[PDB]
């Protein structure tokens, strides 16, 4: 029960909305799963909701799927008490076990295993998980959290995703204002991160830029939502290197060739 | 290549070597004194 | 035991059947487009069979992993690796008589079907190496949210994995067919969400959300018409006024 | 210093250098579009040696060769005995990143699922494939490089916005082979002094301008000691450089 | 001496050696254009006897006749207290060859991934073992032979150009069997001394022009297994050393 | 053995294979589907000195080579470290006589490396606590059926195949000789009626033998014999000389 509102910033569009109803949402402990940018509001999202899990609520299990290799993926899925799988030893608790109440941080890689979905729908069974030799089930918790950046509905006709992957998963979407799309706070989470890109670079002085970067800002694509733009920022930043210097451009597709 | 642990790779043990390691950690002192009230019924043992 | 019935005809009349089901045990398997309550059926059957003092706790089939089935069907191996030593038994025999829902048989696999099935249709507890085999009679049945018969038509399961449900697969609606109590139904959800929502009370939707309600394609069918009500509980919050409007397809994106 | 060596002679390669430098005490990604046989290895050295953490550790490592996909998991991590066989995971690499930057050769072939894996790390980095131990991150700067065509890759999908974002910070496009022709002639004579230093050949052949002309014309795609490699190749060639050099090898595999 | 195995009096041969003799004691790496049969496993132990430590071995035996696991878990070896079943510090037996010389052989059989990890130890060196752990060097020449065009391998796109370069120092090609022709006769003279010393067959008894137009027929698939063996296969088909040789078994292997 | 070696290209050809039994020489042997080729091997065995020498037959395919050279060589232990005294080694178990290697031309080449060259020297033959030595069996291995192609399939180590025996045992089929046919027939055939315990050979009409006159019989002695048996039991009674020459329990009929 605090602000621990971190960098989470440019939210001039209803991106502002899009945080009064993740607010509205936050209370309830039901399955978490959003929608938008990779690497761009989405984890910051992430970031959010942790903080709307409450900082008692308890440890922000980050699940990263484009890990887990093949099989035992499996042993930390199902667990892994027995031996010949994880080095004996204890029975050794899998990160979905090590999540006890925690976040089930699911992250929509779009990896092959939906061998793993159906583990997964398992593990949104009935609050349980059962090990490697797992000798009973164990009825478990855990707050459940994913997001998304592509089209699960197609990817249902596609067939792409297991039925039930989606059947199980989302009490309802999330979504997010797209970079072509949110565009409001561009002047502003502009200068925020300009602030601290300045600061890092310990600039003497704010350069300041002219307006052809920021009809350019508009004029830009943004594909990725928040940070290509921001590591365009840091860019100019770099490119420039000069304290209290005006900018008049700035610096994203170094894919350009130089002139 | 699918890792893990897999069989493959027992009989008696007895204090022999073990009451011998007793001996060493134990100080010469007495470990001379154990050396002697073990001596004493080993006839062939000076 | 008890779960939120269809309360239906065909609803009621599944549950017929499963009383004719009732205390028999032989092996099964379920019929049904979707699940519509897929374990909760198999659950409460569960609940009820001889197995009620029996173990009537399931296990999640096509959940396991690839060179364990010996122990998967027989429990913690004493003579697999060297660590342990002690057979530990079947999760049937953790049953071996209770109620043990064969639940993901859809997703099995192939050469594991080949052993499964054999030992089920013939087989005692042969374990790793063991002496003697004990026949763990474990209360049999398994299930199919799909289409076994065109498996067959494919051809990936045994025929013998036909002959597998001792039982004929009872089916439930479609939710484009059941679609009988979704009024009481989705009310009985509602006062589920409001007190999950801690709300007061629902003073109701729309009659256009009850058309809707109607004018619904349901695929999650079990689960979508509680599903979206908490939706439009959550997306409205709102106890004041009706739900008018309910949370269509989250999938669809709001203008 | 990188010795200085591998002089590049065009100013663009001071250029290149220069925005190396700006980039030195920087901390933050950096692509370097590097060539076949080139020898982004020896800048990126020349960077270490000069890295705001100079002191920090520099690790060659790169997933190019990944044969296994379980390497990968080591290089994300093990659990003690995770597995098993194995008492703990062989950590260097995560050793050489916290306290150091991130350096990889040709990032095309990453298993997807592996490139986002990495992508779980640069914005976090938590104690990985670790058999379910506690998350902990490698103070881990980065630095990319390869021949590969980026567009190419994009076409390809095989960078995702994540990963084409995240993981991209700058580019340093290598000049082309033939880009630094004068640095070529420059970082050439390098070469030539510097072999006949260490073969200790008695005397240096010194250079051909025909065998000067001809080589120039290797349009010489490979240069990185590939450079290096036909150097020692025309050293066989005069196979010793006591007398003034005309033996100029580029092709071996040529009998007779 | 080495006994002057395979002692080529054709004036290819006679280069043959006279490079050999040349770049042997360069115990650098270089680009053997060979082939198993022609030479099969030939000059490597002489240029090591050659190499420059006499006292230097011959270890080599990197054949890839190994297809997966078994090719690098043995050519690193691997750790001894991880692995994927073994506490065996298995230090792979470029640890082995202390000194002297080594070959790595059947390299077209190599993939990517082992290509890329070997040119780079062709470079780099240092490696930590597999498993991971502090990178170690070797000082010694490199070596290997393949049958293939790796140039066209390379266009095949297959291996590490990288590697089909720094190690190509040159190409050294060697004779074939069809390369073989006037001294093919003396080869028979000398593979028949051996012979008759080994079957106990008194002697040379004689050539058959009918048997030395046969065995000159003889396209000869093989270049110096096939000399040997047919030669055993048509000993046994004489038997003796008292009738001119004329029983050739060009096919010890024909039907019925 | 009845041999009945009726081609008598099998005659010469056992007289080959004699003269080469008392040498030791490594054996690399081609076999029919029903050669026989035990028999051949086991006369050449009895007519080696090692006629009493060890004669481990390498089934070679059985094993684990996650345990190869583990059989191939062994491993001495024993006291607190393995109840029992020590292996008895493959290389080991053979030793001073036969080396024969069944099951072979399907083998892993974990096998087939593991023993490329493995008795070059030899003196690397007992490992894991067993303990190195050189040895002297003298190395068969046979049933070979693997076309040249095979090794230009390369999957047939052309390093053992150099490493193989001088030549190859040509091997003809059952459609070759057709001599010892009613004969060798007939030894078995009262072998089983002993077997059977039978009352005697009814005999056979010659409808039966003609019939069988055309057949390529590429089961050689196996088809022979299951020939046999399956008229055998068809007959199901010795009155008369039987008519029949059984094909193959294939069709329904
Ligand atoms: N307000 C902001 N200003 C600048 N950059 C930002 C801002 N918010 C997020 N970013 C950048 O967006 C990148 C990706 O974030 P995110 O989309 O949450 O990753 P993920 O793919 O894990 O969801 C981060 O590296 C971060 O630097
Ligand atoms: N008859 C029923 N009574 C109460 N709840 C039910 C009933 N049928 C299904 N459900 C609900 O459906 C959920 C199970 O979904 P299920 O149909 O098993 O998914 P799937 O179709 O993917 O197997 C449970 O949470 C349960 O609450
Ligand atoms: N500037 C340079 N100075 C010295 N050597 C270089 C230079 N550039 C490239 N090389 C040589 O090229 C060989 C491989 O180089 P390079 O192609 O940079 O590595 P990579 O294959 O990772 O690009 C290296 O061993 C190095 O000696
Ligand atoms: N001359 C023969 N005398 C007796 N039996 C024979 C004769 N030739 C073949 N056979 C029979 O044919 C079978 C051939 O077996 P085998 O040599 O193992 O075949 P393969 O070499 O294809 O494995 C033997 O079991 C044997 O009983
Ligand atoms: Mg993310
Ligand atoms: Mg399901
Ligand atoms: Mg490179």
């Amino acid at each position: 029960m605090a602000e621990y509102k971190d960098n989470l910033l440019g939210e001039a569009n209803s991106f502002l909305e899009v945080l009064e109803q993740v607010s509205h949402l936050a209370p309830l402990d039901k399955p978490v799963l959003i929608i938008g940018e990779r690497g761009t509001g989405k984890e910051l999202i992430a970031s959010r909701l942790h903080y709307l899990s409450s900082r008692w609520q308890g440890p922000f299990i980050s699940l990263n799927c484009a890990a887990l290799n093949e099989n035992l993926l499996d042993s930390e899925l199902f667990g892994h008490e027995a031996g010949a799988f994880t080095g004996a030893q204890k029975r050794h608790p899998g990160r979905f076990e090590r999540a006890d109440g925690g976040t089930l941080f699911l992250d929509e890689l779009a990896t092959a295993p939906m061998m793993v979905q159906e583990k997964l729908l398992r593990v949104i069974e009935y609050g349980e998980l059962e090990r490697v030799g797992g000798s009973q089930p164990l009825q478990v918790n855990v707050r459940l959290v994913c997001a998304t950046n592509a089209d699960l509905p197609a990817m249902v006709n596609e067939g792409t995703f297991r039925a039930d992957l989606l059947d199980r998963l989302a009490f309802d979407v999330v979504q997010l204002p797209p970079l072509r799309e949110r565009e409001s706070d561009i002047m502003l989470m502009a200068e925020y991160f300009a602030i601290q890109m300045c600061r890092e670079i310990k600039l003497p002085l704010f350069p300041g830029f002219t307006e052809r970067a920021r009809e350019t800002l508009l004029n830009y694509r943004w594909p990725g939502n928040i940070r290509e733009l921001k590591n365009v920022v840091e860019r100019s930043v770099y490119r420039h290197g000069t304290s209290d210097y005006p900018l008049d451009d700035i610096i994203i597709d170094p894919f350009k060739r130089r002139p | 290549m699918k890792q893990g642990l897999q069989l493959r790779l027992q009989l008696a043990m007895t204090p022999q070597l073990q009451q011998a390691i007793r001996l060493l950690q134990l100080s010469t002192l007495e470990l001379q004194q154990e050396l002697q009230q073990a001596l004493e019924s080993n006839p062939l043992l000076e």
